[PDB]
């Protein structure tokens, strides 16, 4: 994953434009789907594209992707704009009609937002490998809290067994 | 009026030579009510118009903030003709200004449109005050701009009224 997925995508990104001869975001976007499907396959989740969500205020909103689980969860999102657009400008847009923000990669062809828990998490050039794998890094690895609570009891469990052995070998 | 109609061409071209009028006392009357209107625009009684506020669409913090950008826009109808309504921002909405008030016409636009135009959020040519020195948003005038509406309602309607009592002929 990492560096070989991103400068993939950089090559496919520029073959894009160049045999299609169109830098609109439709055709474009192929590019950072494959990468967020192919990346997501090895974390044992699925980007599943256009999967229509339903905000506070009732109106239905449709990603351009969603990080789905193995139980049909959503855990993050993406939305796509082309270059010829201000990222900033559409982002407000795009919140105010009711789009997710608790992992959400708003990304125009030259530049990533990653918007967690409601605030810009971190904003990479697309141009920079390292800097891009690093914000994806963040991207598949945010967990809900209820995870990151689970996962916390895990380690409580590794400097509580010395203790609970105790009790079993003295019973024995 | 008629003035400005019959010497127009004249007008375009050369310094505004002032004729005779007959009465004079009734000329310098009308024209020092027109002048205390003008200079004290900014008290003058304001005229009632109706204020009616929408809720922003949902409750995303984003919603208010493109809800409190100006748009300051004469309300037209199929006719472009003024409905007498302005939506100020996306929330406040004044209405109730009278036809005649679209009339006091400084130049190619209105007094009223003057105010709106001139109080609307556009983005320094210059780069250096566009990055540094770009600190207007319409909210913090919004009640400033609702009680100058009103006071330039009162001017526009009174001018084109004490103009419409000029006579129709010119010396
Ligand atoms: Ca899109």
């Amino acid at each position: 994953m990492s560096l070989q997925l991103v400068k993939k995508f950089q090559k496919r990104l520029e073959d894009i434009v160049a045999y299609g001869g169109t830098r609109n975001e439709s055709s474009v976007r192929a590019a950072f789907q494959q990468l967020l499907s192919d990346w997501a396959e090895g974390s044992g989740l699925r980007l599943i594209t256009e999967v229509t969500q339903k905000a506070v205020a009732g109106n239905n909103v449709r990603p351009d992707g969603t990080l789905k689980d193995s139980l049909q969860q959503s855990r993050g999102y993406w939305e796509s704009k082309d270059e010829a657009d201000t990222l900033d400008d559409e982002i407000q847009k795009k919140l105010a009609k009711g789009y997710p923000r608790d992992n959400i990669i708003f990304e125009d062809s030259r530049l990533a937002v990653l918007m967690q828990n409601g605030e810009e998490v971190q904003r990479v050039d697309m141009g920079d490998a390292g800097a891009l794998a690093g914000l994806l890094k963040l991207f598949f690895e945010f967990e809900p809290p209820q995870v990151l609570e689970f996962r916390k009891a895990v380690d409580h469990f590794k400097d509580e067994m010395p203790h609970l052995l105790k009790i079993l070998r003295e019973a024995a | 009026p008629a003035y400005r109609e019959k010497y127009a061409l004249n007008l375009r071209q050369e310094f505004p030579r002032i004729p005779f009028y007959p009465e004079f006392g009734r000329w310098a009357a009308w024209g020092r009510e027109l002048m205390a209107l003008h200079i004290g625009f900014e008290s003058v009684a304001p005229y009632p118009l109706k204020r009616t506020d929408e809720p922003p669409k949902n409750d995303t913090p984003e919603a208010l903030a493109l809800a409190k950008k100006a748009r300051l826009k004469v309300q037209r109808d199929a006719a472009k003709q003024p409905t007498g309504a302005v939506e100020l921002d996306g929330l406040t909405t004044l209405a109730g200004i009278p036809a005649a008030a679209w009339a006091y016409k400084l130049g190619n636009r209105s007094a009223l449109e003057w105010v709106l135009e001139r109080h609307k959020e556009t983005t320094p040519k210059d780069a250096t005050i566009r990055e540094k020195f770009n600190t207007y948003r319409f909210a913090d005038h919004k009640e400033r701009v609702i009680d100058l509406l009103a006071r330039v309602t009162t001017v526009s309607v009174e001018t084109v009224r004490i103009v419409g009592e000029m006579p129709a002929e010119t010396m």
